[PDB]
């Protein structure tokens, strides 16, 4: 990233303990290490976001469906990852595969103007969805096209809002998972959850890898 | 003109590697002539390591290699990639001497070794001729690759302990 | 530049001693960095310590006493009446390691970069005033007060006067150290302190460590306490 | 060049000595080459050995301490004398620590983007940089042998000559300190405020893989 982290951060800013800014990464580039770190950042970001929140509602309530429900709330939902049935598990993963291939076709990227992220293009930028074989109502970034009308300083401060709670909370999800097994690990909570299953597994409850 | 050729190979830095200086004083018509010793090399070396590889693996023919003794390619294969050499019966080792002698004598009448170095006018899978140096480049660095691995296989075939990283 | 201004300190602070450096403190470059910053370092860790002298010797005074605040808090778990020494032993190690964590955040703070370029400063070890900590109206957060003066008491101080006051800091946290080590040898080693002996009682483990003794966890707070 | 060996050593330890050899093994000729050539060759080795020393060094004092390596294959041996583990290592994991160094320095020895080798005129002990010719190596690996993080990069040269002595006290200093702990572990009584440490050991340690030959008759 360059240092125009001095905006998201004073004080701080362009810290970068280990370099990585220059590692060529490939023997693609200088521009090309910034833009793939970049995505990396905000993608883990949106998705330890979104799960640090999804864990608060986990373990309270679940939806009343049938499958991915009835199932004991009073765990840790790390556990309860591995009580979800095989189909259930390929079928969330593929989802998300679907959604990462979709997002890094290059021609569907410049319909919208923009390229891919370390060729130049923007680091987070999610297809508008309307190039699809068949066409469906819903697309996934501003789904209901509420605040795509807002100006360039709200998505500015919007962008760097999204990192700089990004980074808040990939250290929120990522330390209330080491809490889980090994406990005691952070003496600010100490007092939720089990099981010493690996969280970093999701077919461990199925199969194994040999 | 030995600096000529295709052999200088980037992992002694681009450059020729003759320690012993064998080709200080060689000439025309020897240096294609070691270069055609060298190439053939490559290439039954490069076959040989392929039918090692398919021997020691067990993979085999199905029948009978000379119904007039017996052995058959399943007691061939069973003694090995080289204890495995022997249990062929002498017939059929002139007769594949025999057969590649032809084949030897009817390329060297068409293309001497010492006017062509090692050429024998195999199609071309290329035009361009910077991508074929650099293919002729390939086919030497595996061969002598090959040249090595089979004399390795060889010798850890008889001699156990020797090539540690050894398969079977 | 450096050695000219620590003599004139030196004098200030003692008119009859002077200049006394006897090994030769003045002159060792710590990282490679000129005298200079050799100069500003020793300067900045003595306000530092005598700082932190004084205000160890006040706690030390209330802890002996004894002045326990109100209710809820750390001291209702603390005994009532155990010494200074052992009222590092019974707080809570989640209480212990938070104030480390704030003292080295307001450590922090002091020595920013931008924190000193805010206010106009510069670093203590490159041509900068030792012990001068920035405010706090950078930490997005709005700050109801500064920690140097809080209620801005001392905003029309002239220079000479806050000269003095810094000579007067330096000779009281020295006075400080000295107090607040005999008092940690008395209260560990009989003899030493021949006025202080008999007063503080013996201390077992040694005062030279912070995790001497962990703390019991104690949940010490309601409504909402999902955090056992 | 036996003028900037002593260059070189004026800034050593001061003019306190200089080009100290008792047996001179500058001015020499070697494998029929040039005195240039033998120079940057003993500097080179003395580089490399000593660089090879500060990593045993280092690697001695942390296995000796009890930091060992949970994974898989290095909880199975239990002992603590650093020579023994080698011992008991498979052999398969010493061919390869092996053959691994041996890679390292077949690239090493490739000159290929600097123009000098360390005998014909380069920096001895520099070895070359993995992405400097991105087009002739095998198949492409970040993470240089030399700072694979770029730390120094844009560095003052005069920071770069004083690290190469710096490297060179040092390189030299582990060398006698290994030897000292080798030494340890072979006889017991030499070294001084060494004894109460290190365990006996046998098994001729300049040899890997079998033993059983050792120096016994001295
Ligand atoms: C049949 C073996 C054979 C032959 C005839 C050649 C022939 C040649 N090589 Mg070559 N090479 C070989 C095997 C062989 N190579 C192998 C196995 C390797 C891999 C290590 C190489 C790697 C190699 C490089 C990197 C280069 C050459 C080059 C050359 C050419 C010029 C050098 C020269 O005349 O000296 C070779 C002439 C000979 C007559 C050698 C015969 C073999 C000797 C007499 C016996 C050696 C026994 C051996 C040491 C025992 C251990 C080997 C094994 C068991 C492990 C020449 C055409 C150079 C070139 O073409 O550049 C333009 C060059 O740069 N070669
Ligand atoms: C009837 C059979 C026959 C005939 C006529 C030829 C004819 C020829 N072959 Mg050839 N070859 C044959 C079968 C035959 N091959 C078979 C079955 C193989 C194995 C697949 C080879 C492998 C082979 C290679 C690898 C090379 C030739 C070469 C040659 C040419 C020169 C041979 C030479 O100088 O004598 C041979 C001269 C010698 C000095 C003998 C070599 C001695 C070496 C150092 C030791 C090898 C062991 C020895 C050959 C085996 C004897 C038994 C052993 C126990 C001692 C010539 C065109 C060479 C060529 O064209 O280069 C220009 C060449 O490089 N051939
Ligand atoms: C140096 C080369 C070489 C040599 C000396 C041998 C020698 C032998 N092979 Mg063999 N083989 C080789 C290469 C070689 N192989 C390769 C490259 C393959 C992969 C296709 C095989 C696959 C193979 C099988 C599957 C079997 C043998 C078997 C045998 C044994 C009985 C003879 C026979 O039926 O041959 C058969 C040989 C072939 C079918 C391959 C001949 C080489 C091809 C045709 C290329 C020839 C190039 C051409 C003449 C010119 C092109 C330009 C004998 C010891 C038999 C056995 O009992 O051993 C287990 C057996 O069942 N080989
Ligand atoms: C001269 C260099 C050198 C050599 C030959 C060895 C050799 C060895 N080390 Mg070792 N080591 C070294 C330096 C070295 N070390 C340094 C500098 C460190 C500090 C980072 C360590 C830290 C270390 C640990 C923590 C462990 C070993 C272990 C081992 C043994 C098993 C091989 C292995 O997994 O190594 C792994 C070594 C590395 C990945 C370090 C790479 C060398 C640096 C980067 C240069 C083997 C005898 C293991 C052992 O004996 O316990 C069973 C083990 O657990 N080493
Ligand atoms: C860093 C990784 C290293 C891996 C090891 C390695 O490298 O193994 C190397 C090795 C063995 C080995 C080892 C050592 C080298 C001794 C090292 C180890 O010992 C230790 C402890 O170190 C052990 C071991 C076993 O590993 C053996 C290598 C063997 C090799 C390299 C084999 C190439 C065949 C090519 C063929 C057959 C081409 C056919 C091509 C053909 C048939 C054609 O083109 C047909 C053609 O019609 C086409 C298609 C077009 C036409 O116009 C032209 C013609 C008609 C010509
Ligand atoms: C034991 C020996 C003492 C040192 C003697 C010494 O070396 O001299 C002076 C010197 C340097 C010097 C010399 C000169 C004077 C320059 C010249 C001399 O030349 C002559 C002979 O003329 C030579 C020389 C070398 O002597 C350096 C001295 C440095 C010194 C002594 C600096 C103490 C800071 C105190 C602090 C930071 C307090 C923190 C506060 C603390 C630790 C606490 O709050 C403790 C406490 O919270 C705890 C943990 C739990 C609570 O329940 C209780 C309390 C609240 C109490
Ligand atoms: C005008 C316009 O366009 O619309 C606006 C508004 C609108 C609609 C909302 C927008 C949007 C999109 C969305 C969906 C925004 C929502 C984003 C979301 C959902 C952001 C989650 C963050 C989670 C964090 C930071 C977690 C921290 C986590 C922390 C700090 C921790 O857990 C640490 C901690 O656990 C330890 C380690 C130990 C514990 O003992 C103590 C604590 C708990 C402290 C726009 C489009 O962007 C802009
Ligand atoms: C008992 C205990 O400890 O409980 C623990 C268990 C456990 C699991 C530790 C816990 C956890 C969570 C953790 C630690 C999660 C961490 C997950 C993590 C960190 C997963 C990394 C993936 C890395 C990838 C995909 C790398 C790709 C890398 C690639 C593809 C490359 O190297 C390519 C390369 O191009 C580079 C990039 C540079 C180029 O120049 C050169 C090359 C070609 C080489 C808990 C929750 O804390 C609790
Ligand atoms: C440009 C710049 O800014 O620099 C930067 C960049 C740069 C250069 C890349 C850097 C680096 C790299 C590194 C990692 C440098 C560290 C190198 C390393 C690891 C150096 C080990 C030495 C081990 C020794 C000397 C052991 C001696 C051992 C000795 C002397 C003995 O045993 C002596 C003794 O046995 C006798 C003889 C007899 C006994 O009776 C007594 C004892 C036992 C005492 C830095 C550090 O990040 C700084
Ligand atoms: C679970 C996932 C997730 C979470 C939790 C999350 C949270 C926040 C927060 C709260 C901290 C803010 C403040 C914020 C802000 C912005 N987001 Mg998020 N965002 C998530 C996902 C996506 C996706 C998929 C996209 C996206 C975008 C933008 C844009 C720019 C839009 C524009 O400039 O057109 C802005 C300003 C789009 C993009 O950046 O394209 C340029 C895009 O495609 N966001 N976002
Ligand atoms: C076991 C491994 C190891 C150790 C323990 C070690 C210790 C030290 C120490 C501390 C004692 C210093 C102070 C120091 C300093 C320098 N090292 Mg060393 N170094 C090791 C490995 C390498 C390698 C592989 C290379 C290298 C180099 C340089 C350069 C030159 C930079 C430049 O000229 O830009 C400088 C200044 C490169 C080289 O010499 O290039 C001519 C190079 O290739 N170093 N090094």
């Amino acid at each position: 990233l360059p240092e125009l982290s001095k905006k998201l951060n004073p004080v701080l800013g362009y810290w970068d303990p280990l370099n990585l800014a220059e590692l060529n990464f490939w023997g693609a580039g200088d521009d090309a290490t910034v833009g793939f770190l970049r995505h990396a950042e905000i993608k883990h970001g949106r998705v330890a976001m979104a799960a640090f929140v999804g864990y608060c509602v986990q373990s309270n309530v679940h939806f009343p469906w049938a499958p991915f429900n009835s199932i004991p709330t009073n765990i840790a939902p790390a556990e309860q990852w591995a009580q979800l049935p095989e189909a259930a598990k390929w079928q969330i993963i593929l989802f998300v595969g679907f959604l990462e291939v979709y997002s890094e076709h290059s021609f569907i990227l410049e319909k919208y103007g923009q390229k891919h992220y370390m060729k130049g293009g923007k680091p987070g930028f999610f297809p508008d969805f309307d190039t699809m074989v068949h066409p469906v109502p819903l697309n996934l970034w501003d789904p209901l096209k509420a605040y795509k009308g807002a100006s360039a300083e709200r998505k500015a401060d919007g962008l760097l809002k999204e990192v700089n709670n990004g980074r808040l909370a990939m250290i929120g999800i990522m330390g209330f998972c080491a809490e889980a097994r090994v406990p005691g690990a952070v003496p600010a909570l100490s007092n939720i959850a089990h099981y010493a299953g690996d969280p970093m597994a999701p077919f461990a409850a199925n199969f194994h890898l040999p | 003109a030995v600096t000529d050729l295709v052999g200088a190979s980037t992992e002694v830095s681009n450059k020729v590697w003759d320690p012993l200086k064998l080709s200080e004083n060689m000439d025309e018509s020897n240096l294609k002539l070691v270069r055609a010793a060298e190439l053939k090399h490559c290439r039954v070396a490069m076959l040989a390591t392929v039918g090692w590889l398919w021997t020691a693996t067990g993979t085999h023919f199905e029948g009978m290699l000379s119904t007039s003794s017996g052995v058959s390619f399943a007691d061939v294969a069973a003694a090995g990639p080289l204890l495995g050499a022997a249990k062929v019966p002498a017939a059929g080792i002139w007769q594949m001497i025999a057969a590649i002698g032809a084949l030897e004598v009817y390329w060297e009448n068409k293309y001497p070794a010492a006017e062509c170095g090692g050429d024998f006018g195999v199609p071309r899978v290329t035009q361009d001729p910077a991508k074929f140096k650099e293919i002729q480049l390939a086919e030497l660095k595996n061969g002598r690759l090959a040249m090595i691995g089979i004399i390795s296989f060889a010798c850890a075939e008889a001699i156990p302990g020797s090539v540690p990283f050894y398969p079977f | 530049s450096a050695k000219a201004d620590l003599e004139a300190f030196a004098k200030e602070c003692n008119p009859v001693v002077g200049y006394w450096d006897p090994l030769g403190l003045a002159d060792l470059p710590l990282w490679g960095q000129d005298q200079d910053a050799v100069i500003g370092w020793l300067r900045h860790s003595e306000i530092k310590h005598g700082r932190i002298a004084m205000a160890g010797f006040v706690g030390y005074i209330a802890h002996a006493n004894g002045f326990r605040f109100g209710g809820i808090g750390p001291q209702n778990v603390v005994p009532e009446g155990a010494s200074a020494p052992e009222v590092w032993d019974s707080i809570p190690f989640l209480a212990k390691l938070q104030i480390i964590g704030a003292i080295g955040v307001l450590e922090h703070i002091s020595e920013d970069k931008n924190f000193l370029a805010a206010d106009g400063m510069k670093h203590y070890m490159r041509g900068g005033k030792p012990g001068y900590f920035p405010t706090f109206s950078a930490n997005v957060h709005p700050m109801p007060l500064n920690l140097f003066d809080p209620f801005k008491w001392s905003k029309n101080a002239s220079p000479e006067k806050k000269a003095k006051g810094l000579v007067t800091e330096t000779n009281n946290g020295r006075l400080a150290m000295l107090g607040l080590f005999g008092f940690l040898s008395e209260s560990k080693i009989p003899g030493s302190v021949p006025a202080l002996s008999g007063i503080i009682p013996s201390y077992d483990g040694d005062y030279m460590q912070p995790f001497l003794p962990t703390g019991p966890d104690t949940s010490l707070w309601t409504i909402g306490n999902l955090w056992a | 060049e036996s003028l900037s060996d002593l260059k070189t050593l004026a800034t050593g330890l001061n003019p306190v000595v200089g080009y100290w050899d008792p047996l001179k093994l500058g001015e020499a000729e070697f494998w029929d080459n040039t005195n240039e050539e033998t120079i940057g060759w003993l500097r080179h080795a003395e580089i490399k050995h000593g660089r090879v020393a500060m990593a045993g060094f280092v690697g001695f004092i942390v296995q000796a301490n009890g930091i060992k390596f949970p994974w898989a294959p290095f909880n199975a041996i239990t002992s603590t004398s650093p020579p023994e583990q080698w011992d008991q290592l498979p052999d398969a994991a010493k061919w390869q620590i092996i053959l691994g160094v041996g890679f390292l320095e077949w690239w090493s020895e490739i000159r290929v983007d600097g123009t000098p080798h360390y005998m014909k005129g380069g920096k001895p002990g520099y070895v070359p940089d993995f992405d400097a010719t991105p087009d002739q190596l095998p198949h492409w690996v970040g993470l240089n042998l030399y700072d694979p993080l770029k730390w120094s990069k844009g560095a003052s040269a005069e920071k770069k000559q004083k690290g190469l002595l710096t490297e060179l006290n040092n390189g030299r200093l582990a060398m006698l300190g290994i030897m000292g702990f080798v030494s340890e572990a072979k006889v017991p009584g030499s070294v001084p405020l060494l004894k109460g440490l290190v365990a006996p050991y046998t098994g001729e340690v300049m040899a890997p893989f079998a033993t059983d030959i050792d120096w016994s008759s001295w």
